[PDB]
C-alpha cells in the first residue's frame, strides 16, 4: 500500500 | 557520476536443441536509467522482446530484464547487444550454454 | 521465516520531452506485485502476484489518488533539486526513493526503510531509530530542516509502523501459498579445462527463491573468497532465480573442492564436489 509524500525536498 | 551496465546473457531454464525456452538478458548495476537492449539472432536484432519494470538495488543502481521466447538449435547463435551512455560503441554479449 | 514489503520510487526529468516520468514499483520479498506509471492511467498487477487480485475499488481508488499526490510532490522537488545542485535547466536528473518495512514470523515490525537518492548518490534517510535524518551534504541539510520543521520522521513512522507492516501481513495472508513457499536450488557442478594444468569448476544453483543465496567454494575447507568468480545473482524470469560460483583449480586437485550452498529452501546446506 502506497505511502502519501505529503513533503517534497 | 555514471556506472556502466554489467550484462548477463542466458536462458530461464537448462538448454535443449529443439525444446521451447526463453531468451534473457539482464541487465544491472547502471545509472542513468536510458538503456538500449536488444536481443540478436545469428547477428539480427530480434523484432519483439518484452522487458521487466524498471527497478533499482540498494545501491541505487537500476536494473531490468529483456527476454523473448525462443528455441534453441546447433547451428542458431544468440547475443544481446547493449548501449548507454558510458558506452562509446554497443557492447555484445554472446549466448554461452554454460555462463 | 522474516518478509519485506518495499516501494521502489523514481522520477526522471527529460527537458523538451514532457513532465518527469515517475514510477512505483511494490515488492513483497523477490515478487514485484504493483507498478504505478505516469505514463499510464491505471496501475498493473503483475501476474506473477494474483493475490493483489484480491483488493476491492476503495484500495485501487486510494492508491491511484496517492500515486497521483507523489507524481506532484517528486515533480517539484526535481524543480527544486535542481536549484539546491546550481544546476541548468538543460539536463536530465533522476530522483530516486525507496521505502518500507521488514517484519519477523509474528509479523512484528523488525525495521523500517525510507531512503532518497538524486542522480545516484545518497540525498537522505531516515535513520533506523525512525525518528532522525543522515543528510548527505548541504542541500540535504536543507531538506533536513524544512522536514525537522514539519515533523515528516512522525508521519513517515506512521506509515512504517501501522500501514506498512498491516498491509504486508495481510498480502501475506492472501499470498500464503506462494509467499510464505521457498523453492531451493537445483545444484550441478560443471568443469572445463583451462589449460593442460588448470581447469574452472563452476557450481550452479537454478529455480530457487528467495533471491538470497550463498554459493561458496572451499578448497580443503577453506574458504576460497578471493579466487571464486561469483556472478550477480540473475532472475530467470518466472519467479525464480540463478547463480553460480566458479574457482580455477590445478588439474588433478579437483576432488579437494567442494561447493557449499545455502538457502531457505533447504533445510540444511548442500555440499556439493565435481562428479566426473
Amino acid at each position: 500500500f502506497l505511502r502519501g509524500r505529503a513533503y517534497g525536498l | 557520476i555514471q556506472r556502466t551496465p554489467k550484462i548477463q546473457v542466458y536462458s530461464r531454464h537448462p538448454a535443449e536443441n529443439g525444446k521451447s525456452n526463453f531468451l534473457n538478458c539482464y541487465v544491472s548495476g547502471f545509472h542513468p536509467s536510458d538503456i538500449e537492449v536488444d536481443l540478436l539472432k545469428n547477428g539480427e536484432r530480434i523484432e519483439k522482446v518484452e522487458h521487466s519494470d524498471l527497478s533499482f538495488s540498494k545501491d541505487w543502481s537500476f536494473y531490468l530484464l529483456y527476454y523473448t521466447e525462443f528455441t534453441p538449435t546447433e547451428k542458431d547463435e544468440y547475443a544481446c547487444r547493449v548501449n548507454h551512455v558510458t558506452l562509446s560503441q554497443p557492447k555484445i554479449v554472446k549466448w554461452d550454454r554454460d555462463m | 521465516g522474516s518478509h519485506s514489503m518495499r516501494y521502489f520510487d523514481t522520477a526522471m526529468s527529460r527537458p523538451g520531452r514532457g513532465e518527469p516520468r515517475f514510477i512505483s514499483v511494490g515488492y513483497v520479498d523477490d515478487t514485484q506485485f504493483v507498478r504505478f506509471d505516469s505514463d499510464a492511467a491505471s496501475p498493473r498487477e503483475e501476474p506473477r502476484a494474483p493475490w493483489i487480485e484480491q483488493e476491492g475499488p476503495e484500495y485501487w481508488d486510494r492508491n491511484t489518488q496517492i500515486f497521483k499526490t507523489n507524481t506532484q510532490t517528486d515533480r517539484e522537488s526535481l524543480r527544486i533539486l535542481r536549484g539546491y545542485y546550481n544546476q541548468s535547466e538543460a539536463g536530465s536528473h533522476t530522483l530516486q526513493s525507496m521505502y518500507g518495512c521488514d517484519v519477523g514470523p509474528d509479523g512484528r515490525l523488525l525495521r523500517g526503510h525510507n531512503q532518497y537518492a538524486y542522480d545516484g548518490k545518497d540525498y537522505i534517510a531516515l535513520n533506523e531509530d525512525l525518528r532522525s535524518w543522515t543528510a548527505a551534504d548541504t542541500a540535504a541539510q536543507i531538506t533536513q530542516r524544512k522536514w525537522e520543521a514539519a515533523r515528516v520522521a512522525e508521519q513517515d513512522r506512521a506509515y512504517l509502523e501501522g500501514t506498512c507492516v498491516e498491509w504486508l501481513r495481510r498480502y501475506l495472508e492472501n499470498g500464503k501459498d506462494t509467499l510464505e513457499r521457498a523453492d531451493p536450488p537445483k545444484t550441478h557442478v560443471t568443469h572445463h579445462p583451462i589449460s593442460d594444468h588448470e581447469a574452472t569448476l563452476r557450481c550452479w544453483a537454478l529455480g530457487f527463491y528467495p533471491a538470497e543465496i550463498t554459493l561458496t567454494w572451499q578448497r580443503d575447507g577453506e574458504d576460497q573468497t578471493q579466487d571464486t568468480e561469483l556472478v550477480e545473482t540473475r532472475p530467470a524470469g518466472d519467479r525464480t532465480f540463478q547463480k553460480w560460483a566458479a574457482v580455477v583449480v590445478p588439474s588433478g586437485e579437483e576432488q579437494r573442492y567442494t561447493c557449499h550452498v545455502q538457502h531457505e529452501g533447504l533445510p540444511k546446506p548442500l555440499t556439493l564436489r565435481w562428479e566426473p
